Order: C-alpha cells, then sequence, then structure tokens
RNA sequence: GGCUAAUCCCCCAUGUGGACCCGCCCCUUGGGGUGUGUCCAAAGGGCUUUGCCCGCUUCCGGAUGGGCCCGCGUCCCAUCAGCUAGUUGGUGGGGUAAUGGCCCACCAAGGCGACGACGGGUAGCCGGUCUGAGAGGAUGGCCGGCCACAGGGGCACUGAGACACGGGCCCCACUCCUACGGGAGGCAGCAGUUAGGAAUCUUCCGCAAUGGGCGCAAGCCUGACGGAGCGACGCCGCUUGGAGGAAGAAGCCCUUCGGGGUGUAAACUCCUGAACCCGGGACGAAACCCCCGACGAGGGGACUGACGGUACCGGGGUAAUAGCGCCGGCCAACUCCGUGCCAGCAGCCGCGGUAAUACGGAGGGCGCGAGCGUUACCCGGAUUCACUGGGCGUAAAGGGCGUGUAGGCGGCCUGGGGCGUCCCAUGUGAAAGACCACGGCUCAACCGUGGGGGAGCGUGGGAUACGCUCAGGCUAGACG
C-alpha cells in the first residue's frame, strides 16, 4: 500500500512544496538500544495549505518532480514549533563544526 | 509464449527431468514459474512419472504450449482424455 | 564503553597485515638472483648462511634463504621463492624451492627430500 | 533523582542481603511493588509491606536467609544469590515468547513485564506472552 | 590402501589383543602371548607415564585397528554417527558393526576380518540374493547375508563353515550352517559387544 | 565473409526514410493547423486539423507512431486548435472538435 | 537508365469496435460509463477445393515478460567538512509506452550535510559458501536470480522489444589490404594460438536426448546442450592379497657380548584371484509422422543412440604399485655413528663450540596412505574491538579545569492515545543448498521423491505492564 509517514514541516520556502521531517525508532541491530534516526521529504502542497510547524501524514505519490514522491495527506496538529526549533538549531550548530566561524 | 516443457535435473547419465511451466526465452534449467510434475526416461522406480493434470489443464487453458515430449507425458497421464 | 557510545563509535574491526608481500598472495614468485652471498647470525649463533639477492617477477627484489646442505646458484640463477622467515638473519623472509629451475635439489639427501627437492634414490 | 528505580531496589536487596539485614526499605511504585510480589511468591524474600519513613512511602522488604553453618564462618547461605538487572535506560531488552530465558535450568527465574502485566519466565511462557525482560533472579 | 602389512605388531603396540588372524590368534605362537611389549628396538624398555593426549590416541587406534577401516572411512562413520540421535559412542559402533566385511566375520564366513573382506570382494558374498562386493556396504536390519551359490563348494568356504556347526552368533545375528547364510536382525546394543575399547575416549579424541 | 543478414540494415534503412516522411507530413500539417487556429481561420484550420488527425491515425496502423503516441498528439492537436480559436471563436466546419 | 510480383506501399469504403477534443454521470491522481463531432481496419496462401487448414484486421480480456516509483538494508578513510546552479521548487512546453529538471523556455531561491553531505579508496549484488557453541567473522568460484559490459568513447536507426557481443554511423588506439585515392577487422561464443603468471584442458564426438529459432509438415539450423578427452584439483568407492607359517633364516641395527630388535615379517604351503582374454550386450526412445477415428479424445504401426561394443551379465584367469611427513617441548614416536657455534635446523620456545633423542645418515618407531608434505589465503583458538563477552590508581588507557550546544538518559500518582514492545491470523520468504525420512546407481560420492522448517517485510485483528507522547496532579530530585 502507498506508505504513510507522519512529519513536522520544517520548510517551505518552496512553491507548493513543504520540507516534512520523519523521525523512525527501531533497535540498533547489534546492540539492541532503541536508536533514533530521522529523513526529510519534500512533499507536494499545491494548495500552499501547510504551514511551517503542522504535524502531518504523507502518502507515496506518483513523481511530481525529481526529489519529490510525496504529497501531504492531511494536517494532524497544527502548529508547535518546537520541533522545527531542534531542527534549525541542529543545522545551527554546524556552523560551529569546520574551520569557519560559528555559533556554541 | 510461456511453455509447459522438461528442465534437466539428475546427474550424467542420471537424467531426471521436471515437467515445469516457464516462459519460453529462459534457458531450460532456468527460473521456472511452477513445477507440475517430474519424469524418470529410465523408470528406475514404479514412481517415473507424476502430473498435476488439475495443474497443467489450467496453464493450458492460458496458453502454456507443451513440448511434443512434455505433450506426450502428459497425454499419458491423462491430461486430455475427455472421455 | 556505554552502549550509546558503541552506537556511536562501534568497535574497530582488526586488520592483519602480510608477512610475505610476493605479492598477489600467491603462494609463490618466480625471480633472478642478484647477489649470492653468506651472511652472519644474530647474537645467539654463528655460522655461515647462504643467502640470495633476488629480483621478482613481483617487481621485488629481497633476500631469500637457500636451505639444504649444498647449492649452485650464481648471478643470474632463475629461482622459485615462497614464504618462510630465518628467524637468525633478519630481513631475510622467504626460501629459495630447491628442485624448482635453476636451484637444483640437494644431494644425497635420504630423509626429508621432498622439502629439498631429491628424487627418491634409484636403485633397489 | 535516581536514574534507574528497578536497579536501585535490585540493589539495595542485594546489598541488605550480603550483611544479613532483617528488612530493607526502598522508595515505592506500583512497579516496584508488582515486582516484590513475583519475589514473595517464588519465596525469595518473606514478604514486604507498606511503611512509611518519615513523610514517604517506602517498602519494607522482609528478606530471608537459609540456616547458620558449620565450620569457619557460620554465615548462612542466600535465598537471592543471584539478582541482575536486564533491561535498563539506555538498553532495553524486549522478547518474544519464543525467546523468554530459563534461569538456572528452571532453578531460577526471569522476570518479565508484559501488557498482561509482570510476570515469571513461566507465567509469561503460559499465558503466551512476551515483553520486556526486568532482571533475572536464582 | 586399507593399510596391508605386520598385524601383530599392532596387538604388540596397542597391548590388547586384536584378532588379525582368527586362528594362531587363540594359539600359543600368537606373539601376544609370547611378547606382550610393544614392537621395535625399545619394547622392552619402560613405559614413560603416557599424556592424556597419547591415552586417547593409543584408544582410538585401537578401535580403529580392530576393523581394519581406514582413517578416512572411520573418522567419516564417527561424524556420521556424532550428527545421529542417541549415545554417539554406541551408534558409532553399530555403524562399524554394520559393515558388511564385518558381518561376514561375526557369522563366521571368514576367520578374520580382512579375510571376510577379501570374500567380499571376491563376489563369495550376497545380500538378499543380489551380490556385494562393497567390504564398506551397509547392512540393515533385515538383511540375509549368505555365501554365493557359485562359491559354496570352496575348500576354504567349506572349513570355516563346517567349523560353525556348534558356534553360537551374536543375539543380534542369526546363523544357518546348513544353507550357508545368516541375517542381521537388528543393530547390536553396547552390551551385545564386548570390545576391549573405551569408546569415550574416542568421542574425546575428535573433540579435541 | 559473413552473414546475409545484412538483409535487415536494407530493409531498416527503408522502413526508416517511410517513417521519416509519414512524420515530417503530420508535424507539418499540425503545425499548419496550429497556425490558422491561432490566426482565428477556423473552418480553415479544422479542414486541415481533421488531415493531420487522419494523417496520425494512419501513421499508427503500421509500426511508425503506433501506441499511444497518436492518441497524444491528436490531443494535444485538438487543444491547442481548440484553445487558440477561442480568442476570437466560432468553429464553423465543426471538424473534429466534438460539440 | 529501364521492366516487374506479392502476405511490399498507398487511396476510397464498411465501424463490431477503438482513438482524440468538449459535456454529463459514477469513481477518485490520467479508473469506468455516456452523448454529439472528427479520425482509424485488413492479405492472402494451401488443398484430400467448394469445406476445411495456415494466415490477415479492429477491439475486450487472460497469460508471460518488462519499464518507472517508493520504505528499509548494503565496505574503508573525517589526516575528505562543508557541497550544489538544472542546482531545489513552480508555470508552460518538448519527449516517452509512462511519471519525473528527463530536456527546454520563463519565474522563484532554493536543495543537501556530523543521523557524515562533498571528496578519496575499494568493489558487480543476492540465494548461498567457509568457519564458529552461538553471536559473529570472512567470502560471492561452480549452480540459480538480478545488474553491467562486448577494443576505448559517443550516437541513433529498425523493431513488440536494442541504443543491439557475431547490426549500422562518427572519433580514437591497434592489426591487415592498398594501383597511396581508399578500404577490412574486433573470440569477455566453442576449441585453439600467443603474452603475462606459481597456475588453469581437446583446434574431440553427436544433434540420439532436453531446450531454442523458422516451417502446415517433411525438415533445417543450434560449439545451447548431451557425451567423450586431459589434469589425484576435489569428493566417494576400490586394489597392491587371504589363511597357515620358528621359544624365531640370512642381511641389517643395537648389546651388559648372555642376548635384544626388524617379525609371522620373509622364504615357503594351501586358497581366492585385480588386471587381462573370450561370449552376450543395455536403459536412456516415444513422440513428431502415417492409418483408423472427427487433423480432437481414443486406438494402431513405423523410424530414430553421440555416449559405445561403453555399463552391466556369463566363462576363463595371474599373487600382482607404495609412498610421504614426522620422532627436544607444545605433539604420538629413540637409539648408534658421523659432525664440533662448523655443516646446518628452526612454527614458537630454541638446537650445534667433542660423546646432540633438536644438524646428516642408519636401525627402530609414531602418523597418514594414492597420496603425503610445503607455501599462500579465510574462520577458529583470540572474552586479543569483548552485543553475547574486556578494560583505564601503580600493567596500555581519565580529557589540565570549568561553562555549556546537540545528543543520550529521566522522581511519584491518574487519564487518553497505542509509536516502540508483545500476541493472533494472513501474505511473502523461487529453485538449488542446508536438515529429516524413504528411494535409484551392487555401496558411497552423486541423484530423485517427500516432509520440516525459517529471520525480515506487507495486511487485518488484539493487549497496555514497561518505554514514548499528550493532559492533569504531587513534593522525596533541583531551584528559590
Ligand atoms: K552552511
Ligand atoms: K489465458
Ligand atoms: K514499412
Ligand atoms: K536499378
Ligand atoms: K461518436
Ligand atoms: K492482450
Ligand atoms: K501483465
Ligand atoms: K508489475
Ligand atoms: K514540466
Ligand atoms: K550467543
Ligand atoms: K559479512
Ligand atoms: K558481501
Ligand atoms: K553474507
Ligand atoms: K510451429
Ligand atoms: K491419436
Ligand atoms: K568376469
Ligand atoms: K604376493
Ligand atoms: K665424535
Ligand atoms: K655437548
Ligand atoms: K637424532
Ligand atoms: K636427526
Ligand atoms: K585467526
Ligand atoms: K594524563
Ligand atoms: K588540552
Ligand atoms: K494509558
Ligand atoms: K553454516
Ligand atoms: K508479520
Ligand atoms: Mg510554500
Ligand atoms: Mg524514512
Ligand atoms: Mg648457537
Ligand atoms: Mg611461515
Ligand atoms: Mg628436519
Ligand atoms: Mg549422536
Ligand atoms: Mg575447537
Ligand atoms: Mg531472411
Ligand atoms: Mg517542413
Ligand atoms: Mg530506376
Ligand atoms: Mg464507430
Ligand atoms: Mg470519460
Ligand atoms: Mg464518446
Ligand atoms: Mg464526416
Ligand atoms: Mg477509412
Ligand atoms: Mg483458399
Ligand atoms: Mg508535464
Ligand atoms: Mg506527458
Ligand atoms: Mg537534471
Ligand atoms: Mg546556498
Ligand atoms: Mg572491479
Ligand atoms: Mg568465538
Ligand atoms: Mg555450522
Ligand atoms: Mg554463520
Ligand atoms: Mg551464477
Ligand atoms: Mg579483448
Ligand atoms: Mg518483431
Ligand atoms: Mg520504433
Ligand atoms: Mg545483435
Ligand atoms: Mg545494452
Ligand atoms: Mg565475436
Ligand atoms: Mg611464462
Ligand atoms: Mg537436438
Ligand atoms: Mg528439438
Ligand atoms: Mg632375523
Ligand atoms: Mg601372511
Ligand atoms: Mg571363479
Ligand atoms: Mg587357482
Ligand atoms: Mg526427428
Ligand atoms: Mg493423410
Ligand atoms: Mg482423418
Ligand atoms: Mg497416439
Ligand atoms: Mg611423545
Ligand atoms: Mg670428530
Ligand atoms: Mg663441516
Ligand atoms: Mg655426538
Ligand atoms: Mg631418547
Ligand atoms: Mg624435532
Ligand atoms: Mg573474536
Ligand atoms: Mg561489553
Ligand atoms: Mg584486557
Ligand atoms: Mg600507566
Ligand atoms: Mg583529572
Ligand atoms: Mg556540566
Ligand atoms: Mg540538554
Ligand atoms: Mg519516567
Ligand atoms: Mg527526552
Ligand atoms: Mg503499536
Ligand atoms: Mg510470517
Ligand atoms: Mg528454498
Ligand atoms: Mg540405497
Ligand atoms: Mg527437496
Ligand atoms: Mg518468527
Ligand atoms: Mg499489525
Ligand atoms: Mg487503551
Ligand atoms: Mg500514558
Ligand atoms: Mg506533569
Ligand atoms: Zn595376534
Amino acid at each position: 500500500p502507498k506508505k504513510v509517514l507522519t512529519g513536522v514541516v520544517v520548510s517551505d520556502k518552496m512553491q507548493k512544496t513543504v520540507t516534512v521531517l520523519v523521525e523512525r525508532q527501531f533497535p540498533h541491530p547489534l546492540y539492541g538500544k532503541v536508536i533514533k534516526r530521522s529523513k526529510k521529504y519534500l512533499a507536494h502542497d499545491p494548495e500552499e495549505k501547510y504551514k511551517l510547524g503542522d504535524v502531518v501524514e504523507i502518502i507515496e505519490s506518483r513523481p511530481i518532480s525529481k526529489r519529490k514522491r510525496f504529497r501531504v495527506l492531511r494536517l494532524v496538529e497544527s502548529g508547535r514549533m518546537d520541533l522545527v526549533e531542534k531542527y534549525l538549531i541542529r543545522r545551527q550548530n554546524y556552523q560551529s563544526l569546520s574551520k569557519r566561524g560559528g555559533k556554541a | 509464449m510461456v511453455k509447459i516443457r522438461l528442465a534437466r535435473f539428475g546427474s550424467k547419465h542420471n537424467p531426471h527431468y521436471r515437467i515445469v511451466v516457464t516462459d519460453a526465452r529462459r534457458k531450460r534449467d532456468g527460473k521456472y514459474i511452477e513445477k507440475i510434475g517430474y519424469y524418470d526416461p529410465r523408470k528406475t522406480t514404479p514412481d517415473w512419472l507424476k502430473v498435476d493434470v488439475e495443474r497443467a489443464r489450467y496453464w493450458l487453458s492460458v496458453g502454456a504450449q507443451p513440448t511434443d515430449t512434455a505433450r506426450r507425458l502428459l497425454r499419458q497421464a491423462g491430461v486430455f482424455r475427455q472421455e | 564503553p556505554t552502549i550509546n557510545q558503541l552506537v556511536r563509535k562501534g568497535r574497530e574491526k582488526v586488520r592483519k597485515k602480510s608477512k610475505v608481500p610476493a605479492l598477489k598472495g600467491a603462494p609463490f614468485r618466480r625471480g633472478v638472483c642478484t647477489v649470492v652471498r653468506t651472511v652472519t647470525p644474530k647474537k645467539p649463533n654463528s655460522a655461515l648462511r647462504k643467502v640470495a639477492k633476488v629480483r621478482l617477477t613481483s617487481g621485488y627484489e629481497v633476500t631469500a634463504y637457500i636451505p639444504g646442505e649444498g647449492h649452485n646458484l650464481q648471478e643470474h640463477s632463475v629461482v622459485l621463492i615462497r614464504g618462510g622467515r630465518v628467524k637468525d638473519l633478519p630481513g631475510v623472509r622467504y626460501h629459495i624451492v630447491r628442485g624448482v629451475y635453476d636451484a637444483a635439489g640437494v644431494k644425497d639427501r635420504k630423509k626429508s627430500r621432498s622439502k629439498y627437492g631429491t628424487k627418491k634414490p634409484k636403485e633397489a | 533523582m535516581l536514574t534507574d528505580p528497578i536497579a536501585d531496589m535490585l540493589t539495595r536487596i542485594r546489598n541488605a542481603t550480603r550483611v544479613y539485614k532483617e528488612s530493607t526499605d526502598v522508595p515505592a511504585s506500583r512497579f516496584k511493588e508488582e515486582i516484590l510480589r513475583i519475589l514473595a511468591r517464588e519465596g525469595f524474600i518473606k514478604g514486604y509491606e507498606r511503611v512509611d519513613v518519615d513523610g514517604k512511602p517506602y517498602l519494607r522488604v522482609y528478606l530471608k536467609y537459609g540456616p547458620r553453618r558449620q565450620g569457619p564462618d557460620p554465615r548462612p547461605e542466600q535465598v537471592i544469590h543471584h539478582i541482575r538487572r536486564i533491561s535498563k535506560p539506555g538498553r532495553r531488552v524486549y522478547v518474544g515468547v519464543k525467546e523468554i530465558p530459563r534461569v538456572r535450568r528452571g532453578l531460577g527465574i526471569a522476570i518479565l513485564s508484559t501488557s498482561k502485566g509482570v510476570l515469571t519466565d513461566r507465567e509469561a511462557r503460559k499465558l503466551g506472552v512476551g515483553g520486556e525482560l526486568i532482571c533475572e533472579v536464582w | 590402501g586399507r593399510y596391508i602389512g605386520p598385524v601383530c605388531r599392532l596387538c604388540r603396540r596397542e597391548g590388547v589383543k586384536l584378532y588379525l588372524k582368527g586362528e594362531r590368534c587363540y594359539s600359543p605362537k600368537c606373539a601376544m602371548e609370547r611378547r606382550p611389549y610393544p614392537p621395535g628396538q625399545h619394547g622392552q624398555k619402560r613405559a614413560r607415564r603416557p599424556s592424556d593426549y597419547a591415552v586417547r590416541l593409543r584408544e582410538k587406534q585401537k578401535l580403529r585397528r580392530i576393523y581394519g577401516i581406514s582413517e578416512r572411512q572411520f573418522r567419516n562413520l564417527f561424524e556420521e554417527a556424532s550428527k545421529k540421535k542417541g549415545v554417539t559412542g554406541s551408534v558409532f559402533l553399530g555403524l562399524l558393526e554394520s559393515r558388511l566385511d564385518n558381518v561376514v566375520y561375526r557369522l563366521g564366513f571368514a576367520v578374520s576380518r580382512r579375510q571376510a573382506r577379501q570374500l567380499v570382494r571376491h563376489g563369495h558374498i550376497t545380500v538378499n540374493g543380489r551380490r556385494v562386493d562393497l567390504p564398506s556396504y551397509r547392512v540393515r536390519p533385515g538383511d540375509e547375508i549368505a555365501v554365493a551359490e557359485k562359491s559354496r563348494n570352496l575348500e576354504l568356504i567349506r572349513q570355516n563353515l563346517e567349523a560353525m556347526k556348534g558356534r553360537k552368533v551374536g543375539p543380534w545375528l542369526s546363523l544357518d550352517v546348513e544353507g550357508m547364510k545368516g541375517k542381521f536382525l537388528r543393530l547390536p546394543d553396547r552390551e551385545d559387544l564386548a570390545l576391549p575399547v573405551n569408546e569415550q575416549l574416542v568421542i574425546e579424541f575428535y573433540s579435541r | 565473409r559473413n552473414l546475409s543478414a545484412l538483409k535487415r540494415h536494407r530493409q531498416s534503412l527503408k522502413r526508416r526514410l517511410r517513417n521519416k516522411a509519414k512524420k515530417s507530413a503530420i508535424k507539418t500539417l499540425s503545425k499548419k493547423a496550429v497556425q490558422l487556429a491561432q490566426e482565428g481561420k477556423a473552418e480553415e484550420a479544422l479542414k486541415i486539423m481533421r488531415k493531420a488527425e487522419s494523417l496520425i491515425d494512419k501513421a499508427a496502423k503500421g509500426s511508425t507512431l503506433h501506441k499511444n503516441a497518436a492518441a497524444r498528439r491528436k490531443s494535444r492537436l485538438m487543444r491547442k486548435v481548440r484553445q487558440l480559436l477561442e480568442a476570437a471563436g466560432a468553429p464553423l466546419i465543426g471538424g473534429g472538435l466534438s460539440a
């Protein structure tokens, strides 16, 4: 069945497209500990209906573009930037770990 | 087209075929679609030929084309006997 | 380390390094003898051991021990080498196979003959 | 705070028994109490009871031991020879019924936590369920 | 290859009596009956406390040297025994005992195992009618091991089978001295066999 | 010193020229139609559109276009023509365009 | 340049139907229906010739095969940390069987990265295989599946299908032909040659069988395949003899010079009788086809064997290959002579400088046997990368200290949810292999039939203790 995923909209600076961050949890194959890895999906939002901070369902779809095979199925829960926050920061720390400038 | 034929399985001088449904283009001992019997040309045992005639009839009903030898074997097991 | 740590860095597998760059892993390599000297063993021992600098097809040049009572390896002998160092002569890590190519077998050998390329003593 | 209250308890007990204490108090939690019941029923402790140390709820855990002994060191054998935490914050361990262990060819027990409540490796095997392997005791 | 050579020296090294000759092994000429000490220039010297290894080695070498089987074949049987269900030691002895060349010896068609081997290779034996000349052929419970009809008139088979008139046969077998045939009733139980061997040590030798 | 199957190469070349030509026609008329429609010439543009439609379906009779390739072309054609017309309007000869 | 046939190409017609545009209905991404308009069909051949066969056209469906897309999984280096402009997305096109920046205009300014982007190294992936108690480690040869390539690079044509190993075009490198303008070619098919290498076979037989292409069929093609050949390369089976033979030949080796060992071993005696010589001699092969019947069901008859005069059965019949490593400890097996830190041995510890069980030989002995050793490489032992299953005061190992980001982890009670977790059913998990059983070659290797498993993933249903999440509460942590 068309895979359905739930996630948070972390970007919407694109036309009719939003970025959804989907987390997942599983037992490390050798160390057991439940670890939590995640991935971002560019989902189709033709009505520009979804905004930053929405937790949405996403459904496997027919290609809309390269790098874009999912459509926003529906809104699960509105606004909640606490999630958008983790992301933004986790990305900001990247500056402070190379050779140039950054923030601690 | 798809066929019903014999795939070789025994060993040197010890042939044992498998009556099989497969695409005509596949190598003979390659991936078949279904096994519907087996055949020992040297009748080394009382059970040298078995054919799932209900199944044979199915494939035959969908286009499967038997080899002249496969047909010969299927007949022997009353695949075409309409009596 | 903590499990979180093993999850973050994991264990590191041990890479085993060779003692026989007879290249291609190959069981044997062919070469030609450059020099055919003699060497002095280390500390505990003393004697005149027969070595041989060899230029391998492997595209290598290394010293290889010449086992047995007596040989016949000049400055252009075609030799076949195998793995096997000589604990006394640091730097010698291969043996010449007495019985192949130019390195003749040992004569009047009667025990461990196969290890010295000496055919079964004729006669009855 | 304690990072693992069940391990804290398993140890308070491990410790108390090594110096043959009478009882031992542990901060109370339903889950902890639930584990004691198995502990009691299988005859590892004499039982326990809710009490109020100071102003907060605890659980006197009446320990139990064998008889005095012969020769040097008369100290009695332990009822709880071994009591170890298996699942832990940082590394939770879950098992399927087909994967439930067998502590000392049966002479010991494993305490799982299932959706059918806290059970021993048999109560679990019986009800045909598995869950979080909490600890083993023998 | 099946060895082929001085057999009594094997008795001398194992210190026990193996019957690689049938008669003579019951006679005051048995060598074991007059030189129970190992062969070679040191047979009479003071034996040194054997090593745990030596003990196991010697013990297995004894059991194998009894059936005249190759270390190769021998090892394969043991592995097969180890795989099968049941006490490996016994199952091992059952299999070793199910070898036609051995069964032919048990039924007294031959004086020794090495003789029963030749009687098989040369067709003088039969299994359920059809002839078999494979010393290693495995007799199963219910089979009938007989002498080849064309062979029933052999000076050697005459003697051997005559001498059988009167002798008893293993509880797992059953001879018929008249018709020159017998039957493998069932796999011999450990108790039935009385070999000077501790199969336990053997299983350990292959455990190393 | 070789295979008489060089024949397939000869045949291919004729078949190639045969296809190339059928298509050139299709394109040329297709444009012609789109152009007339764009200029408001309805009766004229539809008239030509039908040839195009016909040539396309015909090309599909054999292995020139075959498939849904014709379908695709007819579609894109009738759409561009119907739309270009509607920007002045009045589909006279009511050629291929359905009511 | 000229002539000409067709199942070659084209035009008109017929419209079951189908395609396209627009509308309406159901359905929900471009699925199904309906209406008007437009557009689109075809090929003949053979006869036992007027009734069948082979074939043609359009459409719906089946079956097989395949394209594209998505989740998760898939080595080493962070002494590679920033990467990106068709780049990321949008609108409109083009292109295709089809989605898509696949391609193109135009607009936006995005996309990716420590959960390792980008870069560098290495590498076809898998079923499986080897090893291991397992977890795991290593591996991907044969066989089966998928992918990629066909001298190197690029490209399209034809076609249901190709960007085509024995098709085409261009560039490049090479070989050959050349009357110097210009042409020809590609064994990573079978066999073979040459080069490289430690090392890898026959320019064999057959199309009898299984399979494939074309043909109504007869039949043709098939280095696919079925066989044979070479190589102990591996596995399995088998032989070089069996029984009797001296308080024990000779020779050889030790010796307390009494004697001890090789050893029932030999010679001998009797028995069987591998090799070899005769006779017989196969399964694999019954279909296609023909006749009857209806070209069906059914019945009947005929042809056909490379392997091969091989397997195997019967008769006769000789007593007739044994080697290799090792014997100081680990490690099973000891003495003499020779040599004198020499000649040499050596896996580690070590051995030899005058009486060496360690060097060399001999006698004897242990091991294994058509093999035995050696080298190389993988797993093991090695809980020595420790998940199972390790450690850091002095053995290697605590960061010089703090502050703190991400992350990891989280006290007590109640409730909702049910992501983790657990349960049931179900689908999937090809065949081969592996396991068990029975069975076919005299056994076995090998092979056939059958059975039993299986983690993971999809779907439906269920549980809610623990973890997570949401909501509320508490004061024992923390803070004031
Ligand atoms: K950045
Ligand atoms: K069908
Ligand atoms: K054409
Ligand atoms: K012409
Ligand atoms: K119409
Ligand atoms: K169809
Ligand atoms: K299909
Ligand atoms: K499909
Ligand atoms: K587009
Ligand atoms: K384990
Ligand atoms: K692996
Ligand atoms: K791999
Ligand atoms: K693997
Ligand atoms: K045909
Ligand atoms: K018929
Ligand atoms: K014969
Ligand atoms: K002889
Ligand atoms: K001397
Ligand atoms: K000395
Ligand atoms: K010595
Ligand atoms: K020596
Ligand atoms: K290792
Ligand atoms: K330090
Ligand atoms: K520092
Ligand atoms: K709840
Ligand atoms: K395995
Ligand atoms: K499932
Ligand atoms: Mg937006
Ligand atoms: Mg995901
Ligand atoms: Mg020295
Ligand atoms: Mg070495
Ligand atoms: Mg030596
Ligand atoms: Mg067993
Ligand atoms: Mg072991
Ligand atoms: Mg042609
Ligand atoms: Mg033009
Ligand atoms: Mg002309
Ligand atoms: Mg119509
Ligand atoms: Mg419609
Ligand atoms: Mg309509
Ligand atoms: Mg009209
Ligand atoms: Mg028409
Ligand atoms: Mg006609
Ligand atoms: Mg588009
Ligand atoms: Mg399109
Ligand atoms: Mg692009
Ligand atoms: Mg940027
Ligand atoms: Mg490569
Ligand atoms: Mg291990
Ligand atoms: Mg295993
Ligand atoms: Mg494994
Ligand atoms: Mg393969
Ligand atoms: Mg090439
Ligand atoms: Mg075609
Ligand atoms: Mg085409
Ligand atoms: Mg081609
Ligand atoms: Mg290709
Ligand atoms: Mg070629
Ligand atoms: Mg060469
Ligand atoms: Mg053929
Ligand atoms: Mg054929
Ligand atoms: Mg003598
Ligand atoms: Mg004898
Ligand atoms: Mg005879
Ligand atoms: Mg005779
Ligand atoms: Mg034929
Ligand atoms: Mg006729
Ligand atoms: Mg007729
Ligand atoms: Mg018939
Ligand atoms: Mg020893
Ligand atoms: Mg001297
Ligand atoms: Mg000297
Ligand atoms: Mg000396
Ligand atoms: Mg000694
Ligand atoms: Mg030694
Ligand atoms: Mg390990
Ligand atoms: Mg650990
Ligand atoms: Mg350590
Ligand atoms: Mg230190
Ligand atoms: Mg410090
Ligand atoms: Mg801090
Ligand atoms: Mg924090
Ligand atoms: Mg908590
Ligand atoms: Mg948290
Ligand atoms: Mg759930
Ligand atoms: Mg399942
Ligand atoms: Mg399978
Ligand atoms: Mg059998
Ligand atoms: Mg099977
Ligand atoms: Mg399961
Ligand atoms: Mg479910
Ligand atoms: Mg609930
Ligand atoms: Mg809750
Ligand atoms: Mg709260
Ligand atoms: Zn004896």
